[PDB]
């Protein structure tokens, strides 16, 4: 029967639209059935699966893995059908998905390994000398593949018989095309058969027709990228007839030998790079001046990759390359141009990182002032990059005076608010530093000008140009008008756009950041009355910065203010604790501790305890949390005996919230805890010895939080005191209760160590009740996972019987 | 729940619901060492995704201070299937 | 204030147009590389080779 | 379970002891000074002992039960 195998090999649906089980069962006994099966009918099904007009990403990806593993089983039974197999996946070569080529090239590397060179070649021979210019690119990737796969060495005699073929000149550009292919598909691995490559295309770049001679020179620019910085004694027999031509040739082919000639040259020593640059320098000088975009491009390409060689030096470069580059690249049309305008950064760039950054920034500043826009952000973008890969040590009087007047006129000549200006600005104001002593009157009244209106997007621009440049601001004792911009800041207080107000926040906040309380003009009684109102506000930049510039004023500040807003502000500054960006509790956390620091902890904590009594249960999460920070900024010393008096209060739920603080507590100060174990031991023994499941289950949190805290602090008497109540538990059923108790076990295994841990679990290892040696192999399997290395110095000895030897005597032996 | 297969180079990521929290112990105090997953959690169009909820990831995942110290990050990738 | 912030851009805006003024008087085929289109202008190794090959696979099968 | 060494309900005297034979032998040829006192007390070469112990990891505490 033949739809039998059909109906049978539906397994490929099986694992299709499959469970993954099922998937792996299916693929390995496909794997079994497959050299029954035949590969007449699993192709003739796979196949037009695989050639399904919307299959997707990873359905294709199991797919070729089928193919994979069905292809290494049958190995010279798939001979017959290569070709068919070929015209179907002969295309996902050329596909513009990365993983539709990265499949194709794997299911031709396995299925060239599961068939023989000889058929390979003799199945992808006819279309060599095709005329369709679609095939002799697949054919040549397709060549390239099979000899990644089977080696070069194994398709050397092929190559070096056709790309001598007098037959037709398609051969033989399809021979060097695959040459060139195989250099592009392996990279760096050529380097062992590049002078055989080298030989075999080398005689190319004299033939008598032209496409040869460019498929010549761009194998050679291939493998000469493929090999770079290696590889240059097997470039030599291409030297004399590269140079010639460019010499003589003129056109594409000219550019081909051009690109040749580039990639070349960084391989060279000084001698040869230096007389090599010198011929090609006269070529490439002559054609400056030529038409096609695509030759400018490579012409700023080899000036970028000669320029940074040290055959190269700055003499040379300033004496013959920099005028024309300057005089024939440098000009608006540039700018508009938006292929090459990149490319003109960078070359620009890494010409001023060898000459020196002075004279390119000289000859590009003088043209910062211009009637086109696209102009000026090109010259303001490379003087940027210059300044931030050198800095701005050679700018003098001159120099400073000129760009200071340049980024203020730019500044003020701007239709779109831009991220370019403001980071021009920021970086030269920040490089100069303390030598703009005058130009910060100037700089102070054009952001006034620019912050004093124009739709608030000009004004938040200006109040992030104040935020970064503020420190160089303030860095000379000018800070006056520094007030005089604290007041209209100020004032722009209420705005309908949170955007702009985040960054008036901003500005504000830099600016008392750095200007003393005494001195900061606005009283600080004035404004914080002001302020509290704003950190009801629901957007996040306004209440981040609301609460930054509280906690400032409360941290430096602290005695203009009456205290009970203070309080109402940190019992306010509480609902923050839950916000949902790590951002907001970050600044929360720090503003909370700072006003607790101030306004000091004993009103604060009566105040979170009565607080902690009455709410529900987030509200009194986060009154547990500020309880922590409190105690952690002021020393827990202040916090501990008002804590402790409130558990002699007597409820139920009131004892169970105590241990969840003091559980949170000790995991939230840490190495802090270790002045304060002896104080909440007794406590943890009676709530060990409450018969309530959350007193037992809180307690042992609250020892493995303990344990990981004081790790390495000699703490290890009450812990192991501690163990002596815990360890009574293991035989709970409740889950949650065995689930902190084994929390705890594996803190104390850290605290205490896995010696003490082995010598609970020894007696019960074997005990004859299943329960206990269940429970006790679960403790013992948590802790051989952990440290299995330090149990080989606490195992018991255990004595040799009649049959089998137990003592290990190499630790009997005594020096 | 965990795929729990040896990693390798890829860098585990956190979606802005939970950033900062560990992966292990989920967890609010203190971060250590870096999440790395394994490769096929993060291949094709999983790069980049949360170890936690598949979304789209905006930071670095980590493990916390107590799960390094445990060794916890030596248990293999991470990621919650 | 305002009114002076408005006066000194002016008078720079002014002394930017006369600069300008003073230095003024004072003074395509498309080709792509990942394409084989040449622009206008229009025994054997291999078969051998090919020989030796296609003896292979005829042995084989 | 995936992990080799570890036991449960049902592990036996005999597996337990040849797992920590096993683990000794390998943590003895890992750590560099243990290896030397062995050898010194045994006044052998340490590439001997090293044998010795890679010989004895097949067959510790003798043929299993019945
Ligand atoms: C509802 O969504 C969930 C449950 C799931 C989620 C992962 O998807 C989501 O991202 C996540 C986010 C919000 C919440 C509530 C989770 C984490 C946060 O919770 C808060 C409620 C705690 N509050 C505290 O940490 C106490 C103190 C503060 C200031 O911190 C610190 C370090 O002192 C702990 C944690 C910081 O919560
Ligand atoms: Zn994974
Ligand atoms: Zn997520
Ligand atoms: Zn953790």
């Amino acid at each position: 029967e033949e739809q039998k195998e059909r109906k049978i090999m539906k397994l490929l649906l099986k694992i299709k639209n499959g469970t993954p089980p099922m998937r792996k069962a299916a693929l390995r006994q496909i794997t079994d059935k497959a050299r029954e099966f035949g590969a007449g009918p699993l192709f003739n099904q796979i196949l037009p699966l695989l050639m399904s007009p919307t299959l997707e990403d990873q359905e294709r990806h199991l797919l070729v893995k089928v193919i994979d593993r069905i292809l290494y089983k049958l190995d010279d039974l798939v001979r017959p059908y290569v070709h068919k197999i070929l015209v179907v996946i002969e295309p996902l070569l050329i596909d513009e998905d990365y993983y539709a080529r990265v499949e194709g090239r794997e299911i031709i590397s396995n299925l060239a390994k599961a068939a023989g060179l000889a058929t390979m070649i003799s199945t992808m021979r006819p279309d060599i000398d095709n005329m369709d210019e679609y095939v002799r690119n697949t054919t040549a990737r397709a060549f390239a593949v099979v000899a990644s796969a089977l080696g070069i060495p194994s398709l050397l005699p092929f190559l070096k018989a056709v790309c001598k073929s007098k037959k037709s000149w398609q051969a033989r550009h399809t021979g060097i095309k695959i040459v060139q292919q195989i250099a592009i598909l392996m990279g760096c691995a050529i380097l062992p058969h590049l002078r055989s490559l080298v030989e075999i295309i080398e005689h190319g770049l004299v033939d008598e027709q032209q496409k040869v001679r460019t498929i010549s020179a761009l194998a050679i620019a291939a493998l000469a990228e493929a090999a770079t910085p290696y590889g240059i004694e097997s470039f030599d027999s291409v030297l004399k007839p590269l140079w010639k031509g460019i010499r003589q040739h003129r056109g594409k082919g000219l550019a081909a030998f051009l690109k040749a000639i580039g990639y070349l040259i960084p391989l060279m020593d000084a001698e040869y790079a230096n007389y090599y640059t010198r011929e090609v320098m006269l070529i490439l000088i002559r054609e400056f001046q030529s038409p096609d975009e695509e030759m400018k491009k490579i012409v700023l390409k080899v000036v970028k990759q000669c320029c940074g060689t040290d055959g190269v030096e700055a003499n040379y470069i300033k004496t013959e390359i920099l005028p024309p580059f300057f005089k024939h690249f440098w000009q608006h049309r540039m700018a508009l141009d938006r292929r090459n305008y990149r490319q003109l950064v960078d070359t620009t760039v890494e010409l001023a990182n060898k000459v020196g950054a002075a004279e390119i920034i000289s000859r590009i500043v003088d043209d910062l002032k211009d009637e086109a826009e696209q102009y000026r952000k090109m010259v303001m973008e490379t003087i940027e990059k210059i300044m931030g890969n050198l800095g701005a040590a050679d700018i003098d009087h001159k120099l400073e005076e000129q760009l200071i007047d340049g980024i203020l006129y730019a500044f003020q000549e701007q239709t779109t608010e831009d991220s370019v200006m403001l980071n021009g600005f920021g970086t030269v104001v920040n490089a100069l530093g303390k030598r703009v002593k005058p130009y910060l009157p100037q700089i102070c009244g054009t952001v006034l000008w620019r912050l004093n209106n124009k739709s608030a997007k000009v004004r938040q621009q200006a109040a992030d140009l104040i935020s970064r440049t503020a420190v160089v601001m303030k860095t000379c004792q000018e800070e006056k008008l520094m007030g005089h911009l604290g007041v209209v800041l100020y004032e722009y207080l209420g705005e309908e756009y949170p955007e702009v107000l985040g960054s008036i926040l901003g500005a504000l906040k830099a600016i008392v950041n750095v200007i003393g309380m005494h001195k900061m003009t606005p009283p600080i009684k004035d404004l914080l009355p002001r302020l509290t109102p704003i950190l009801k506000n629901r957007h996040e930049k306004v209440q981040e910065n609301c609460i930054d510039l509280v906690g400032r004023i409360a941290d430096r500040g602290a005695e203009y203010v009456s205290a009970r807003e203070w309080m109402r502000i940190c019992f306010e500054l509480l609902e923050l604790l839950k916000a949902h960006k790590k951002a907001i509790r970050r600044a929360t956390v720090n503003t909370f501790g700072y006003i607790a620091k101030a306004i000091g902890p004993h009103d604060v904590l009566a105040t979170l305890l009565n607080n902690l009594k009455v709410q529900e249960r987030q509200n009194r999460v986060c009154t547990t949390v500020a309880i922590a920070i409190v105690a952690e900024t002021c020393s827990p010393f202040t916090v501990l005996p008002a804590l402790m008096n409130e558990y002699r209060v007597p409820e139920l739920n009131v004892q169970n919230g105590v241990l969840k603080s003091l559980s949170f507590l000790f995991e939230y100060i840490g190495e802090m805890g270790k002045d304060y174990i002896y104080a909440v031991t007794p406590l943890l023994e009676d709530a060990l010895m409450d018969r309530d499941l959350v007193h037992r289950q809180t307690a042992s949190a609250v020892v493995q939080h303990m344990s990981l805290g004081v790790y390495g602090f000699g703490c290890e008497d009450s812990l192991n005191h501690l163990l002596n109540y815990v360890w009574p538990n293991v035989f709970e059923t409740s889950p949650h209760v065995i689930q902190a108790v084994m929390g705890a076990l594996e803190g104390l295994r850290v605290a205490i160590g896995p010696c003490r841990m082995l010598q609970y679990c020894l007696q019960g290892l074997f005990h004859p009740a299943r329960k206990v040696r269940d429970v006790y192999w679960k403790i013992y399997n948590s802790i051989y996972i952990g440290s299995q290395d330090a149990l080989i110095a606490h195992y018991p000895r255990i004595y040799n019987d009649d049959k089998n030897t137990y003592i290990r005597y190499e630790l009997d032996y005594i020096l | 729940i965990f795929c729990r297969k040896q990693a390798g180079v890829a860098i585990g990521r956190l979606c802005e619901k939970c950033d900062g929290k560990c992966v292990i112990c989920d967890s609010y105090v203190r971060p250590c060492t870096l999440v790395r997953i394994c490769d096929e959690c993060n291949y094709g169009s999983y790069q980049g995704r949360c170890v936690i909820c598949g979304g789209p990831g905006v930071s670095d995942a980590y493990y916390c201070k107590e799960c390094t110290i445990q060794e916890k990050d030596r248990d293999g990738c991470p990621k919650i299937v | 204030d305002q009114n002076k912030l408005e006066e000194e851009m002016r008078k720079r805006k002014e002394r930017v147009e006369k600069w300008r003024e003073e230095q003024r008087k004072k003074a395509g085929k498309k080709w792509s590389l990942e394409d084989d289109d040449d622009d206008e202008d229009d025994l054997d190794p291999l078969d051998a080779y090919m020989e030796e090959v296609k003896e292979e696979v005829k042995k084989f099968n | 379970s995936k992990y080799i060494g570890t036991g449960h309900a049902d592990t036996t005297k005999w597996e337990w002891l040849v797992n920590q034979h096993r683990d000794s032998y390998c943590s003895y040829m890992g750590h560099f000074d243990l290896l030397n006192y062995f050898a010194i007390a045994e006044n052998e070469s340490k590439a001997r002992v090293r044998f010795n112990l890679m010989e004895k990891m097949l067959q510790p505490c003798g043929p299993p039960a019945d």
